[PDB]
């Protein structure tokens, strides 16, 4: 178990997820294979909260659980769920999320231009640019909506593109350490 | 009723006596004098000496005599800080706020002095659990970013499409 995988896992769990998930991942780092009741006592959480956290973790599939059943001294069955860290799936899901965000950047860039530039405050609904000609009245000499018949201001769509552009720089700056850590974890 | 009731009385009496600042240890007869237990049985005495004042974590055994245990409990900010550091290092977990509140009178001063070092976990029943803020690696994201992450659904999305996407984007 190279320390690079552990460091990358700690960085992503601390940055993207809360302290409870970081504590769970640290527990799983200290011991490779851990029973479901083992991380139930030494953290002092409610059962429901830990179960929800484990449900989310199994949703993102950072670790893997194997089913084991056995017998007890008194004769009753014992159903212990054994959880173990799987870095092979962890790196794959991390890379999947990474490229998903990467393509989300370009889709957001395209959608910023695709947003309608016509808005009617009377009805408070976006109006597509193409149908603005349909709304326009040739005999009036000026453009207005057919429903409310009010002037349309196109300056309300100016700031979200600039806001997104500003966030692009911050996203690109903060995402670099993850790519830096990825290179050493390839082998 | 016998052999099981007076233990609560004596432990409460010695706890309240320590609350008055009596750090010095006291002999058993010293407590028995003012607790109106002069008719206590000898077997009760030896059972007390052998089990009651040695098994509980609140009684200290020093120079043969018995006293409080203020070192184990929290009485200052530094004790809370080092206890929390030990909990974080050994992974023993947190501690209920009520234990510190009853151990440390006016514990809010230490809490507000620590500030961001102390972390609170809000239970449904208003109880708070205290954790240490491990500052090994800290990173935060914008609320808009967090909303963006929450918008994408992944729990209802299987393992065939996850690896199909990788080759779709050509990475
Ligand atoms: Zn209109």
């Amino acid at each position: 178990v190279p320390a690079a995988l552990k460091r990358l896992a700690k960085y992503v769990i601390r940055g993207f997820y809360g302290i409870e998930h970081a504590l769970a991942l640290d527990i799983l780092i200290r011991n490779s294979c851990v029973k479901e009741e083992d991380m139930l006592e030494l953290l002092k959480f409610d059962r429901k909260q830990l179960r929800s956290v484990l449900n989310n973790l199994k949703g993102d599939k950072f670790i893997k659980c194997r089913m084991r059943v056995e017998t007890a001294a008194d004769g009753k069955t014992t159903r212990h769920n054994y959880y173990f860290i799987n870095y092979r799936t962890l790196v794959n899901v991390v890379k999947y999320k990474l490229d998903h965000m990467r393509r989300r950047i370009e889709t957001d860039e395209r959608d910023s231009t695709n947003r309608a530039s016509f808005k009617c405050p009377v009805c408070s609904s976006t109006f597509t640019d193409l149908e603005a000609n349909q709304l326009f009245d040739p005999m009036t000499g000026t453009f207005r909506c057919t429903f409310c018949h009010t002037e349309v201001e196109e300056d309300e769509s100016a700031m979200p593109k600039k806001d997104a552009r500003t966030l692009l720089a911050r996203f690109n700056e903060q995402i670099e350490p993850i790519y830096a850590l990825l290179r050493e974890t390839e082998d | 009723g016998y052999k099981f009731g007076v233990l609560a009385k004596i432990v409460n009496y010695m706890k309240t006596r320590h609350q008055r600042g009596d750090t010095h240890p006291l002999t058993l007869d010293e407590i028995l004098d003012e607790t109106q237990h002069l008719d206590i049985g000898l077997k009760q005495k030896q059972w007390l000496m052998t089990e009651a004042l040695v098994n509980n974590p609140k009684i200290e055994v020093i120079d043969g005599k018995y006293a409080f245990k203020p070192k184990y409990n929290v009485r200052d900010k530094k004790a809370l800080l080092r206890l929390l550091d030990q909990h974080d290092q050994r992974g023993l977990g947190g501690i209920l706020l009520e234990d510190i509140e009853e151990a440390l009178p006016n514990s809010q001063k230490a809490v507000k002095a620590l500030g961001d070092q102390i972390l609170f976990v809000n239970r449904p029943d208003k109880k708070k659990i205290l954790f240490f803020n491990d500052k090994s690696c800290q990173f935060s994201v914008d609320e808009e970013f967090q909303k963006l992450w929450r918008s994408v659904t992944v729990d209802s999305m299987d393992e065939e499409k996850i690896e199909e996407y990788l080759k779709r984007q050509g990475i």
